[PDB]
């Protein structure tokens, strides 16, 4: 999860 | 004499990587489709060079990628030589008749390294390392020199900026940005480098800064209409376009345009595919 990304 | 916008891949509303390729023409404001890429890639980069679209790296949901595919825009995609390293959220640019890609993330490590593509021999060569390992940082050329901006090293969102001198083959530091950003858009416009949006570690940003090269200084520019991170940015006949991205709640389908004449941003379309961390580039027609 790169910072500031949507949920996955 | 008329350029168009190109958007490849990325992360789509079905929360998977996609393979959609779209053209956007700012003069007619019409969208259209091009042939899809072979594989679906989010976290992906794209450049154009001599009327050839290259799609570089990214991530398909199982693996990060070194593969690269090509389309003569004058349409079927074909594979060309792979990078030396698997890269997603990598910076990418063209200079001379070469492609340069730097930073990124292979699934374990963030990269300091930059490699370069030569279409005359179909080979990627490794070059000297950046001082800081960076994902989510853009690459931009100005007067034959490459700048890498912001990003993420695995622990910190970065405000630092590095420049690469091809005459020396070395990286050096430049004056940093006022705010730390990863996933920001970066483009050159009238000898200033613009950085739009991105994520500073808490807030999703609508803020924009511009690096005056001739002065080695940064200044605040008018915020965009909406926050956007993992957003593309490109310049088209003297105007700065911010493309899709994540507003921190939803995936954006809109492009907005900064006109220095009015020092102001205007939405020009609400109609692309919602997606973020897609690749963007400009096409001459
Ligand atoms: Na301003």
């Amino acid at each position: 999860g790169p910072p500031g990304g949507p949920p996955v | 004499a008329n350029e168009v916008l190109l958007v490849v891949g990325g992360f789509g509303s079905q929360q998977s990587p996609i393979d959609v390729v779209e053209k956007y023409d700012p003069k007619t404001q019409e969208w259209s489709f091009l042939p899809s890429i072979t594989r679906k890639r989010r976290y992906v980069a794209s450049v154009s060079l001599h009327d050839r679209i290259y799609v570089i790296g990214g991530y398909d949901g199982r693996s990060r990628l070194s593969s690269v595919e090509c389309l003569d825009y004058t349409g079927v995609w074909y594979s060309v030589a792979p990078m030396n390293v698997r890269r997603g959220l990598a910076g990418a640019t063209t200079l001379g008749d070469m492609i340069y890609v730097s930073g990124g993330f292979d699934g374990s490590r963030r990269h300091t390294s930059m490699e370069r593509y030569d279409p005359n021999i179909d080979q990627w060569s490794m070059l000297g390392d950046m001082q800081t390992a960076r994902e989510g940082a853009g690459l931009v050329v100005a007067s034959g020199v490459i700048y890498c901006l912001g990003g993420y090293d695995g622990l910190n969102i970065l405000n630092s900026v590095e420049k690469y001198d091809p005459h020396t083959g070395h990286w050096t530091n430049v004056t940093p940005m006022a705010t730390k950003r990863s996933g920001a858009g970066v483009a050159l416009l009238n000898d200033h480098i613009y950085v739009v949006g991105g994520f500073d570690g808490t807030a999703h940003l609508s803020s924009v800064e511009a690096y005056n090269i001739r002065t080695d200084s940064w200044t605040t520019v008018t915020s965009m209409t909406t926050p956007r991170c993992y957003v593309g940015a490109t310049v088209l006949r003297g105007r700065l376009y911010a493309i899709a991205g994540y507003d921190g709640n939803s995936l954006l389908s809109s492009i907005e345009c900064y006109d220095p004449i009015i020092d102001s941003w205007e939405v020009v379309t609400s109609m692309g595919t919602q997606r973020c961390d897609a690749g963007v580039c400009v096409l001459r027609e």
